[PDB]
């Protein structure tokens, strides 16, 4: 049911002008169903669009097809994970003749690893791994059409990542060891989201969850689908307001450095409160090389209260508590943090995102159905440097 | 009593995530919608993404596959 549609340098310039002033690293994907005869990728189009970029001096990174394991059901062409593999081995020469000589090649965005997913993606590594700087795959927990709200809430929900990441690792190490692996287009739900969660407070179990078993599993980088556009897992509504997974994405930007430690709960019962560690980001100007950022999620029904180890026990702490604005509970757009409602100053100007410093030696609160950053101050960790 | 003891393991990073670790998609699909240009030269939705830099930005999505460059088009 897709039809092919053309765009215009003009679009490409909406979309880079978007991107450079907004100080983000513009992917573009390449359209893969362009074919010859013998079902080669047919890199003319590429190449105009290679040519345009090159003349206004765009710094662009690259991409080429979209789930290809779907081919057959989005376009009846079947196109096999070898020939995918030479088709970016042919994009990666013309890049190499570009006048960005040094760009860099991401794919396949194969969807979730079933098991002719994960055949395409090894037939795919073996022939054409050696171009690609990443491995892109991509993650959905639900169908947008079905998902429930107890299922956003389900911890074995959640842990059904951790087999899909665990399935993309023994790929990649069976064909292209140490490659970096991204999940190139992720979301609660597939179908542009379900309609009432994907876009409120309940939404942010998923994708705190999702962004903690990434760091501690291995992978580099996590794409948000989506910024803004049509779908309620959108960061940003058709207003341009922010939702509350947007905010949690700012607070994880702000407190979360790229070291990866652990955390883990004592005790049998590991589900329902998920907790992670990295050193904290040591650009933010309250906090000093050393310092540890925890966060973690509360599936419980009541209140848990956390105790550090030693020698973290009587340390300032600095909590970063997100809930909901009532009335509607964890179905809100809206959140607070620490009892303050995060809202834009105006439309140039984010709010400060404001600690509330806890009592010396007091255990860490986490209502029920509640997800929360703790920045454990002079932690003196040197593996944080 | 609802008290919980965490555990920390902190020798050394087990993983090193890019800068960028946290980044985000524009679908393919909407450039296919008329206001495009209107809706990215949006100043309050680039304060929001000037927000979450750095970042990747991936523009893809099902479309890419049914997208085609045209350099007379307007
Ligand atoms: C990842 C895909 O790459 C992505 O495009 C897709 O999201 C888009 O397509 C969805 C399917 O549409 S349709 O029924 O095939 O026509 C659509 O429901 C979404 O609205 C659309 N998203 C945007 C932001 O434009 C997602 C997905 O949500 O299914 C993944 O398949
Ligand atoms: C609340 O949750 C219960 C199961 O969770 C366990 O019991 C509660 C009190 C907490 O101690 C939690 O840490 C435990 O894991 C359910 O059996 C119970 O129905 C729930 N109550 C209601 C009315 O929703
Ligand atoms: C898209 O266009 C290409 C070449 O211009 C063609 O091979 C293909 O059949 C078209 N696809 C659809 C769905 O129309
Ligand atoms: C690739 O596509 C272009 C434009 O659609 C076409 O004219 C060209 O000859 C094609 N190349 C092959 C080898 O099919
Ligand atoms: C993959 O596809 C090509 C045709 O596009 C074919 O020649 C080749 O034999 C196929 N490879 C396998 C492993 O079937
Ligand atoms: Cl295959």
């Amino acid at each position: 049911k897709f039809k092919n549609s053309t765009y215009s340098r003009s679009s490409v310039d909406v979309l880079y002008t978007f991107a450079n002033c907004s100080g983000l690293d513009l992917i573009f994907g390449l359209n893969a169903l362009l074919r010859t005869a013998d079902l080669q990728w047919n890199s003319s189009n590429a190449q105009l669009l290679l040519d345009y970029c090159s003349s206004k001096g765009y710094n662009i990174s690259w991409e080429l097809g979209n789930e290809p394991n779907s081919f057959l059901k989005k376009a009846d062409i079947f196109i096999n994970g070898s020939q995918l593999g030479e088709d970016f081995i042919q994009l990666h020469k013309l890049l190499r003749k570009s006048t960005f000589k040094n760009a860099k090649l991401y794919g396949p965005d194969v969807g979730q690893p079933r098991r002719k997913t994960a055949k395409m993606l090894k037939s795919f590594l073996k022939a054409g791994g050696e171009v690609i700087d990443s491995v892109t795959w991509h993650h959905y927990y639900l169908n947008g059409r079905t998902a429930t709200r107890e299922d956003f809430l389900n911890p074995d929900v959640l842990d059904i990542f951790i087999s899909s990441v665990q399935k993309v690792f023994q790929v990649v190490e069976s064909t292209r060891p140490g490659k970096k692996v991204w999940l190139g287009e992720t979301s609660s739900a597939y179908g542009g989201g379900a309609p009432l969660l994907s876009d409120t407070f309940a939404a942010g179990f998923m994708w705190l969850d999702k962004l903690g078993l990434s760091a501690r599993m291995g992978i580099e980088v996590v794409m948000r689908q989506v910024f803004f556009g049509a779908g309620n897992y959108h960061l940003v509504d058709e207003n341009f307001d922010p939702l509350p997974d947007y905010w949690l994405s700012l607070l994880f930007k702000k407190l979360v450095g790229t070291k990866v430690l652990m955390a883990s709960v004592q005790g049998s019962k590991r589900r329902k409160l998920r907790v992670y560690l990295h050193c904290t980001n040591t650009d933010n100007p309250r906090y000093k090389e050393g310092d540890l950022t925890l966060y973690a999620i509360n599936l419980h029904n009541v209140t848990k209260y956390l105790r550090l180890p030693y020698p973290f026990s009587n340390k300032q702490v600095d909590k970063y508590l997100l809930r909901p604005l009532g009335p509607h509970g964890l179905l809100s757009k809206s959140v607070q943090l620490n009892g303050l409602t995060l809202k834009m100053v105006d439309d140039q100007t984010l709010p400060p995102l404001m600690e509330k410093p806890l009592r010396p030696g007091s255990s860490l609160g986490l209502p029920a159905f509640s997800y929360s950053f703790f920045v454990i101050r002079n932690a003196k960790v040197a593996a944080c440097i | 009593q609802d008290v919980v003891d965490l555990d920390f393991f902190t020798q050394e990073p087990l993983h090193l995530v890019s800068p960028s670790f946290l980044s985000v998609t524009i679908d393919a699909n909407l450039a296919t919608d008329p206001r495009f240009l209107i809706l990215l030269g949006s100043p309050k939705l680039r304060t929001l993404a000037r927000g979450l830099s750095p970042a990747y930005l991936r523009f893809g999505g099902t479309k890419t596959d049914f997208l085609i460059f045209d350099p007379k088009k307007e």
